[PDB]
Parts: C-alpha cells; structure tokens; sequence
C-alpha cells in the first residue's frame, strides 16, 4: 500500500475560524432617543 | 553476533506545557453607580 | 499504508457558527420615555 | 552465548508535566461604592 | 499477506452534531418603556 | 503474513454530539415588559 | 458563574 | 453547565 | 470560558425591598 | 485540534447606554 | 492543550446607574 | 489552541439614569 | 497505574452565586 | 499495574459570596 | 450620564 | 493582538 490513500486533506474545509451568518447589523428594536 | 546500542520510546509519558498566566478575569466597576454626592 | 500521516485535518472554515449579526444591540430604545 | 547490551537510554524531557493550570488570573473586584444613584 | 486486514476497519468521525454549542441568556430583553 | 490494513480503525472514538439547538444565544430574549 | 442563565436575578423586575 | 454569560444582567434597586 | 455568566451578575442590583 | 477556545457571552457592548433611565 | 477562551464578552451590562 | 479566537466582547449596558 | 490520575478533585470552581450589598438607595 | 496517569479529578469545593444581591436597596 | 456631578 | 480590547466603549467615558 505504498501512498496508501491520497491524504485525505482536512476531511473538506478548512479554515477554523467561522463566525458565519449575521444574524443582524445592530440597534436593539424600539424608539430612538436619548431616553 | 553482539550487544547493541541504546534508542527506544513510543511515546515516554507526554504531559503537555502549563495553561497559563493570570488573566484579569472579571474586574468588577462598583458597589453602585449613579452618583458619590450624600442622598 | 504510506499514503499519509500527519494529523493534518484541524477544524475548518465554517469553524464557529459566530454567526456575528448583531441584529440589534442598542439602537432605538424602545420608546424608553 | 553471548547477549547484547540493551542499555535502553533515557528521556532527554521524560516527564516533565508541565501543570498545564491554565490562567484563571481574575481580578474581578472594583466594587468599592461607585457613586450609588442614591442622591 | 493481508491476513485478515487486522485492524482494517472503517474510520466514522464525529457523530450526532459536532461544534459543540450552548444555551446564552443575558439580561432579559428589556420591556417597552411608555 | 504482512497485515492487511494492520492495527484497527475504530475511528469515532468519543463523541460530543453538540446538537444544541441552534439559538443557543438569547433568541429574543423576553418579550418587552412594558413599564409606565 | 456560567450556567446559571435565564433569570438567576429580578432582571425585569424594576424593585421588588 | 451551559456556561454562558447569563446572570440576572439588569437593575433593581431604584427600578422598583 | 464564559466570563461568570456575565461576570458581575445582577448589575443594577436587587433591590427588592420586599 | 487548535480550538477549545471561549468568547463565551462576548457581549461586546450589548447596552452601552448613557444615563438613559 | 484545552486552552477554552478567548473574550467571555468581558461584561454583562455592567450595570444600570441610578444616575 | 485554535489561535484563541474572535473574542469581541466587554461591559454591556452600563445605562439606567446614570 | 490506576494512581495518579485525578480522582480526589473537587469542584475548585467558586459559583460565588451570591453577593448582597444590603445598604443602598431605599430599602 | 500499566495503569495511567491522569491530572486531579477537579480543585476543591468553592462557591458561594460575590454572584449579586441587595437585600436593603429599594430605589424609591 | 448627562447629569450626576 | 496587542493593544486591543474596547468591546463595549473603552476610552469612551463621555462624562
């Protein structure tokens, strides 16, 4: 089995870090204002 | 034939560097805020 | 089985969800008055 | 009728160990009365 | 050779759902002021 | 002689199964108890 | 300190 | 635990 | 790693006089 | 692998208000 | 290692002023 | 040791009248 | 051996799940 | 014994002062 | 705070 | 990352 499998690299992606969707930009809802 | 010569392992017990140095953990702010002034 | 050996794989790209959106924090403050 | 001379070396690192804590440093406290909104 | 492949078994990976997640709950969403 | 794939492959091992619903964070946390 | 989330306090509550 | 940054997190004492 | 489940917890305080 | 890591709770700034109340 | 933290997001509202 | 990560986080909301 | 691996261990983590001031604006 | 080695199964037993509380605020 | 001092 | 932590407001006491 000389190089039996081809190296199988990181099973797919890699990359670590994820940090993937957004699930928004900011400003809790309500009623702007100094209040 | 005759003796050999020394080398083994595998693995000679690995153990793994210290975790690490005191962070600051959770610095407080105050008994309470809002104003130092007498009530 | 030459093929490899390395323990290549460490996580990937997707990693985390953090999805990091902030879909709101503070904005409008819900008419506080 | 001769064997060899099996002198297994040593460890050059061997178990060290070290701690591995892991930094749990909190200074966490700046509760001294921060001006209570008590006025 | 290739006796009885020993140890040639199949590799499953991480199961269930990998990317261990958690529960977060921080102060309560604030109610609607007048 | 000479093993076939010698050793063992039970890969799996542990398992964490971290199939936590995915709002782990506060989803909305809790509707705005409205003051006056 | 982490696992005691939801309301581990009066949080909404304004007072008592 | 769940371990997660929970705690009450809001304001009592001139709330109410 | 979670910080004291927001570390100092109960911000505002309990006040709570009842 | 690299991982284990926290930033759990990384509120940020999640009020960061002034002397709204 | 473990190693398990990077910012446990540092503080949870640290708290509402009285003023 | 994944490098740490992303670690954006500190005081929430330090509002209230003050 | 079936020694030196943990055991004993106790929680060693403080909930600290409590801290009153008491004295403070009204009550 | 073969056995092994392993790190403290944990620390001691700690736990108690410093989460929150104000059993005298009323903020009226 | 716009006030308290 | 030296020199890096101002999550919510650091350097920002408006006050």
């Amino acid at each position: 089995a000389p190089g039996s499998q081809g190296a199988p690299g990181l099973q797919g992606a890699p990359g670590a870090p994820g940090s993937q969707g957004a699930p928004g930009l900011q400003g809790a809802p309500g009623a702007p204002g100094s209040q | 034939g005759a003796p050999g010569a020394p080398g083994s392992q595998g693995a000679p017990g690995l153990q793994g560097a210290p975790g690490a140095p005191g962070s600051q953990g959770a610095p407080g702010l105050q008994g309470a805020p809002g104003a130092p002034g007498s009530q």
